RNA sequence: AAAAAA
């Protein structure tokens, strides 16, 4: 690519704009900053200059989407809950009109996941709230939250809107979303598995608790 | 007569299983005679 | 059914709104400022257009209250509810008797009744005025254009008018009856100053009166004559004990020095001016009332029923037509067509006269006769929405703006920048040998396993690798747990 | 009497079906029934009576609470100090309304019953039974005086009609009374001296805890104020 | 050292003694 | 950071 492949923080990669000559016509390559890069200003020969500079140690990748995107891939931080993403959460508390949780991991894109490492005994972990209307598409008005989720149960959901900078708004309306892993009696009993979409049973003690289950 | 119904246990990657449940991530290890720190029962550091 | 009083009125209703609201005030008693000076029009600002100002605006602010409202007097117990009887006034012969009866009183308690279902602007139905020793029920239907003579009492600063939530009462007074209030004392604002839990009228009749009442007849039709027993019970109950509460609240305010604030907010209520939706100020305020305070009233209708910004032209015509008929037959917009039924016209969009008549639960009378016209407005709106139906472009003009050979210049200045910067680096090679903690701190993780003899054995680094390979392979594919349950209720074919 | 200790074997055979209750615990894994408290096992129905000063939310229980906060959705009422708050809805009152809200300030005494009480959810009460003529004394308790007693003294007073308290107090004075299952007793009289006489009796009766000493205490208390 | 109980429903492919506890799983889940 | 008339 006529540009350095390996880049340490502070290493010059490519100028602001670029162009080449092919097929008897000038093709304009537009370089734009990305994750790991930062467009800054340098001075030389008594004249200002703007060039793409890597800010993270790793390899440079030049890709195009249907313009040249310059980004640096390290050998987590970039991953952050955005509208449409699927996120594994754990129920922290149950209220009557809603159910608040905390974000643990986020599903990637083509399964693999991105685990967000944080202290659960502090509160530094991202918190999210699942509305009672976002529990299931069936009968959106009247939904008993006690018979859907449970403190400690793992819930796979999808984030709708970020809202403010405190809580995320999730939903379990579709089939592949709902309580995934759970135990009997708030975790006191044995492991339970998902059979019906609105019923969770335990093939060990024969206990059956009402939850919101996803599709296997 | 008899009705045979099977269920598909939802599986998670080894690094995700640890975040989801500390006990569950331990039991899956102990079943193979191993520990989360990849050591046997009596193996020290 | 019930005959509307609009036909029985001496003057026909006018829903044209072609001219700014002109007060029906003919005689202006207790006024230090001439009527001719207040009958003019205010200069048009940016937000405020040309309109007639409040007649007693100069009288309300400038005039002083009676010095007996500023002193703490003992409460005056209300007359017995069972012993006292309400006096009905349906003729002008007994209206004059009440007028001279109110002039010898220190304070009066007045509350209005309104019906906005069979009229566009709405019509004042019942006015209940109560003194210390008697109660009155004034009919505002038959006696309407002759109630302007009550302004001698209502605009007199010597007599204290006791209302509750007069924010809508002052409007109804000046619009239909042409009445104005000078020297108002709103018990509602008084309740706010004390910090009472509920600023309603039912709470004041409970805590400071111990007369249990309830909200039963409010939206109910008051045009029905004569008045029934539970309705006339609620009618007189509003202003009966109101004078008792007036003293009790007035004593609360003086000792807490909050009386100045209540009378202040009361005057601002009394100076409220009514104006049509067309000639309303462009800036929303609480001093001017209008049926529609938004330039685009169809906006909030769409966002409520989640109507996308595409059928706005449809809901506009349906709204403007609903307002046109309502101002024609002199009816309420909801009586012509409810918002729920209008939503069915926007959501389903019936192209024929068959789909218009049958929607939801029921259909009103106004849109049933004009159902054929409604089928055309939908066909016109759908025709309109189908009639109407920059990324690299904005960048391309900027790339042709900057010089092309300059790109070769900034590249040469970039190549000469790197070669004169990072290309020059020379220093004697120094080993990374540990000085102190560099040997032990970054130590690779090792494991040991004690055998039967008690001798330490270093676990191979390959041993733990195949352990992870065995775990990750077994965890990735879990064996499906199969368990059977007996079903004696099922049978074969 | 048959005294029970936690962890001890359960005398009742697991063969015959027996309904559970307060005092006993069903193990979510081993599925064995064991006692978790100390007291007398009552078998008719299986439950254990144990001494406790702290009340816990439970369905169909009459409680006397104090409004500690007023929200837009419901009321925040504390049935006891330091315990979690309870949710009293606006529609939980007789003759309910939409726009119009019931008149209750912070500190007002309310006599209501617990409708829905989950262990992992905020409890809820309603100021109208479901139902007993809508009037079991439910509603705002005007004036009067309340007294804190243990849960043992409260339940026996409300349920058991052989308890010589309302019987012995009715002879000394005429009054209306309301007893909650959270250890709260609300008693209102005409004269203040009578209410004070009733407060001192229950205070001494709860302390000594003697069935045959009720008439003795009530005699010397009412003659003390005079 | 630690003592754990095995869970039959978590098998792949009755108490066990564990030596030298470490990480988070062996520290929080093990109460013996 | 709900409230008042009808
Ligand atoms: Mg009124």
């Amino acid at each position: 690519f006529q540009f350095p492949e390996i880049a340490y923080p502070g290493k010059l990669i490519c100028p602001q704009y670029g162009t080449e000559n092919k097929d008897g016509e000038d093709i304009i390559f537009n370089y734009v900053p990305g994750p790991g890069t930062k467009l800054i200003q340098y001075e030389h020969n008594g004249r200002t200059l703007e060039a793409i500079t890597a800010t993270l140690v790793g390899t440079v990748r030049c890709e195009e989407e249907k313009n040249i995107l310059v980004s640096v891939l390290p050998g987590f931080a970039n991953n952050l809950p955005k509208e449409g993403d699927i996120v594994l959460t754990r129920v922290t508390r149950l209220s009557l009109q809603r159910a608040n949780v905390e974000i643990l991991a986020v599903e990637d894109k083509p399964a693999t996941f991105s685990v967000s490492q944080a202290s659960s005994d502090l509160g530094e972990t991202f918190r999210g709230i699942i509305r009672s209307q976002d529990v299931r598409s069936t009968d959106r008005d009247r939904v008993k939250v006690i018979e859907c989720f449970k403190p400690g149960d793992i819930v796979r959901a999808q984030v709708l809107s970020l809202g403010d900078g405190t809580n995320y708004y999730l939903t379990t309306a579709r089939n592949d979303l709902g309580v995934v892993f759970a135990r009997a009696a708030n975790g006191a009993g044995g492991l339970m598995y998902a059979t019906d979409w609105q019923m969770m049973t335990s093939p060990v003690t024969g206990a059956t608790e009402k939850r919101k289950c996803a599709k296997p | 007569t008899l009705e045979t119904i099977e269920i598909h246990p939802i599986t998670f990657p080894p690094e995700v299983l640890a975040r989801i449940s500390p006990e569950l991530s331990l039991q899956r290890h102990l079943s193979l005679g191993i520990r989360p720190c990849l050591r046997k029962y009596e193996e020290f550091r | 059914m019930v005959e509307k009083p609009q036909l029985k009125f001496k003057s026909p209703i006018d829903n044209s709104e072609s001219h700014p609201f002109i007060p029906l005030l003919k005689e202006k008693p207790n006024a230090l400022k001439p009527l001719s000076e207040s009958l003019r029009l205010v200069d048009d600002d940016e937000n405020n257009p040309s309109h007639y100002p409040h007649p007693y605006e100069y009288e309300i602010d400038h005039q002083e209250y009676s010095p007996e409202i500023l002193q703490i007097r003992e409460e005056i117990p209300s007359k017995s509810w069972d012993d006292s009887v309400p006096i009905w006034v349906d003729t002008s012969t007994e209206l004059e008797s009440m007028l001279e009866d109110l002039k010898n009183t220190k304070e009066i308690a007045v509350n209005l009744e309104h019906h906005d279902y069979r009229s566009y602007y709405g019509i004042v139905c019942l006015m209940q005025i109560s003194t210390r020793e008697r109660d009155y029920l004034v009919d505002t239907l038959k006696l309407r254009e002759n109630l302007h003579i009550l302004n001698e009492v209502f605009t007199n600063p010597s007599i204290v008018k006791v209302f509750h939530g007069a924010f809508m009462d002052i409007i109804w007074l000046q619009r239909d009856l042409g009445l104005y209030v000078v020297g108002l004392f709103d018990t509602y604002h008084a309740s706010k100053a004390i910090g009472l839990p509920r600023h309603s009228l039912a709470y004041l009749l409970e805590n400071f009166a111990n007369f249990k009442t309830s909200k039963k007849y409010q939206l109910a039709d008051w045009r029905i004559r004569p008045l029934s027993k539970p309705m006339t019970a609620y009618a007189r109950a509003d202003t009966h004990f109101l004078l008792n509460i007036y003293d009790q609240l007035r004593n609360k305010l003086i000792e807490s020095n909050k009386l100045a604030g209540v009378l202040y907010e009361s005057r601002n209520v009394a100076k409220r001016r009514f104006e049509y939706s067309k000639y309303r100020p462009l800036t929303p305020s609480s001093e001017v009332y209008s049926p529609i305070e938004k330039e685009s009233p169809w906006k909030i209708l769409m966002y409520q029923y989640n109507i996308p910004p595409e059928r706005e032209v449809l809901v506009r015509e349906l709204y403007q037509w609903r307002d046109l008929i309502a101002r024609r037959d002199d009816e309420s917009p909801r009586f012509v067509m409810p918002n729920q039924l209008l939503a069915a016209l926007v959501a389903y969009t019936p192209t024929d006269v068959i789909g218009v008549v049958s929607l939801t639960n029921g259909v009103t009378e106004h849109v049933r006769q004009n159902a054929k016209l409604l089928a055309n407005l939908i066909r016109d709106a759908l025709r309109n929405i189908k009639n109407t139906n920059s990324e690299t472009k904005a960048d391309g003009i900027l790339l042709e703006t900057i010089s092309v050979p300059q790109i070769r210049d900034v590249m040469e200045r970039f190549s000469v920048l790197c070669n004169s910067n990072i290309s020059k680096s020379r220093a004697k090679p120094v080993t990374n040998s540990s000085i102190l903690l560099g040997k032990i701190l970054p130590r690779e993780e090792h494991d040991i396993a004690y055998s039967k003899d008690g001798l330490p054995n270093k676990v191979k680094t390959e041993d733990i690798r195949i352990r992870a390979q065995n775990f990750k392979s077994a965890l990735a594919n879990l064996e499906d747990i199969i368990f059977e349950i007996e079903k004696p209720l099922v049978v074969p074919v | 009497s048959t005294f029970i200790f936690p962890g001890d074997s359960f005398p009742v055979d697991p063969t015959t079906p027996v309904k559970l209750g307060p005092g006993i615990y069903c193990d979510p894994n081993t599925q064995e029934i064991r006692p978790v408290n100390t007291g007398v096992l009552h078998v008719s129905t299986a439950y254990i009576d144990y001494s406790s000063k702290r009340y816990i939310p439970s369905v169909n229980d009459f409680v006397i609470g104090v409004i500690i906060g007023t929200f837009s959705d419901s009321y925040k009422v504390s049935l006891q100090n330091f315990s979690s708050s309870v949710s009293l809805s606006y529609m939980a009152f007789p003759n309910a309304s939409k726009k119009n809200r019931p008149t209750l300030q912070v500190g007002d005494l309310v006599y209501a019953r617990v409708c829905t009480a989950e262990k992992e959810l905020e409890a809820e009460i309603e100021c109208f039974d479901s139902t007993t003529g809508r009037d079991a004394g439910f509603g705002i308790l005007e004036d009067g005086m309340i007294i804190d007693v243990n849960l043992n003294f409260a339940r026996q007073l409300l349920f058991n009609n052989d308890f010589p308290l309302l019987k012995v107090l009715a002879a000394h004075t005429k009054f209306e009374v309301a007893i909650g299952l959270n250890g709260k007793i609300w008693v209102k009289c005409e004269e203040l001296s009578n209410t004070l006489a009733c407060y001192r009796t229950i205070m001494e009766c709860c302390q000594k805890n003697d069935t045959a000493a009720f008439k003795d205490i009530a005699k010397r208390q009412f003659k003390e104020i005079l | 050292y630690g003592i754990v109980e095995l869970d039959p429903e978590c098998q792949l492919q009755n108490t066990v003694l564990i030596a030298d506890l470490d990480t988070e799983a062996e520290e929080t889940s093990i109460h013996s």
